[PDB]
């Protein structure tokens, strides 16, 4: 059985020089063909090049040649990437990806394509620093109480760098939850919302916390939402 | 180098239907070395078909690969749940490897209009001088929608972002999130603060406001 | 055409 494993994600600074490494195990690591695809937020696959160890027979594509290194190490059976002169536009999850073979087994006849992936590498070009999101609540609307859906929610701003997670109620709550893909502002930290709708008539019958998680900054609040109250 | 061309790059069908995905190129594939990969959100994409028409053994014989030289087809005998998702071509009859852009295939349902909420700043991010005013358009198909921050009417440019979930695994619709932010004196400057909304099944923009200190 | 895809075929 064939298995790539790529390092962790890594955040560098721009004009910096990134290596991305893919460790396999089973099948061949020397005779079969590595190619190294990558994916910008939102966008599709690109090819960036591959090598075919037993030999060093390295191939780049046009658009990567001269930012580009890829070397692979026949004692560990890692394969490694290097691109230089990072711009935010190199942004984007980095793939590994081993030729398949035909048959049973993990020896036969290469086909080229690529059957054997990594779990990628989220690679994040900036200048910003680490840290951690402030959580606000987007209160229920108090002109909805009597009947009907209420929606509510957290807003998770300010924050660096990706990932962060967000359950409700400690799990509890997953119906009608919607946490949405976060935003890169100007000032280049994140910020993301999670909302949920639920019956108005619950707003006084089930409280609603969004457990909010940035372990880069540990960051880790339990933000009560509730309706806001106000006089005249 | 090899341009493949995805058209269209959305496919809205329903469960259960067949499939016909279109890769052309912009000259010969050498070999017929075209190749096809799934992904779903999240995923590392996954090798459906190579060499044209050969399928690895563990993918589901309901995919099949026909064509050659510059037109290729993807066929899904019937969309199960889990194939609604991207779909990328690749051609490898050559040094320079390309792929096409990709064809999402969703799942096609009744039109939904959004259910709009708006949700003004909180007094704790107000003490801390900035004001993100939210506005949350809720379970709508199809995913084209549109909207438009108006503040004392005045429409709104460089001042608000927005992202969009996948397609619910359940009720198949989508939903979108904006925010609105402006610093805490510029927001006291203002006194209507609106989010308008424009979607094919709406027959005319919703509206959804409030007035800061109300 | 030499096609790099082919070469591990070829050792193969």
């Amino acid at each position: 059985q064939v298995q790539l494993v790529q390092s962790g994600a890594e955040v560098k600074r721009p004009g910096s020089s990134v290596t991305v490494s893919c460790k396999a195990s089973g099948g061949s690591f020397s005779t079969y063909a590595l190619s190294w695809v990558r994916q910008a937020p939102g966008r599709g696959l690109e090819w960036m090049g591959g090598v075919i160890p037993l030999l060093t027979i390295t191939n780049y594509a046009p658009r990567f040649q001269g930012r580009i290194t890829i070397t692979a190490d026949r004692s560990t059976s890692t394969a490694y990437l290097e691109l230089n002169s990072l711009r935010p536009e190199d942004t984007a999850v980095y793939y590994c990806a081993r030729e398949g073979t035909t048959g049973w087994g993990w020896l036969g006849k290469p086909i080229g394509a690529f059957a054997h992936w990594g779990q990628g590498t989220l690679v994040t070009v900036s200048s910003a620093s680490t840290k951690g999101p402030s959580v606000f609540p987007l209160a229920p609307s108090s002109k909805s109480t009597s009947g009907g859906t209420a929606a509510l929610g957290c807003l998770v701003k300010d924050y660096f760098p990706e990932p962060v997670t967000v359950s409700w109620n400690s799990g509890a709550l997953t119906s009608g939850v919607h946490t949405f893909p976060a935003v890169l502002q100007s000032s280049g930290l994140y910020s993301l919302s999670s909302v949920v709708t639920v019956p108005s008539s619950s707003l006084g019958t089930q409280t609603y916390i969004c457990n909010v998680n940035h372990k880069p900054s540990n960051t880790k609040v339990d933000k009560k939402v509730e309706p806001k109250s106000c006089d005249k | 180098e090899i341009v493949l061309t995805q058209s269209p790059g959305t496919q809205s069908l329903s469960p259960g239907e067949r499939a016909t995905l279109s890769c052309r190129a912009s000259q010969s594939v050498g070999n017929n070395k075209l190749a096809w990969y799934q992904q779903r959100p999240g995923q590392a994409p996954r090798l459906l078909i190579y060499g044209a028409s050969s399928r690895p053994s563990g993918v589901a014989d309901r995919f099949s690969g026909s064509g050659s030289g510059t037109d290729f087809t993807l066929t899904i005998s019937r969309l199960e749940p889990e194939d609604f998702a991207v779909y990328y071509c690749q051609q490898y009859g050559q040094s320079l490897s390309t792929f096409g852009q990709g064809t999402k295939v969703e799942v096609k349902r009744t039109v939904a209009a959004p259910s709009v909420f708006i949700f003004p700043p909180s007094d704790e991010q107000l003490k801390s001088g900035t004001a993100s005013v939210v506005c949350l358009l809720n379970n709508f198909y199809p995913r084209e929608a549109k909207v438009q921050w108006k503040v004392d009417n005045a429409l709104q440019s460089g001042n608000s972002q927005e992202s969009v979930t996948e397609q619910d695994s359940k009720d198949s619709t989508y939903s979108l999130s904006s925010t609105l932010t402006l610093s805490k004196a510029d927001y006291e400057k203002h006194k209507v603060y609106a989010c308008e909304v424009t979607h094919q099944g709406l027959s005319s923009p919703v509206t959804k406001s409030f007035n800061r200190g109300e | 055409g030499w096609n790099w895809f082919d070469i591990t075929n070829w050792g193969k």
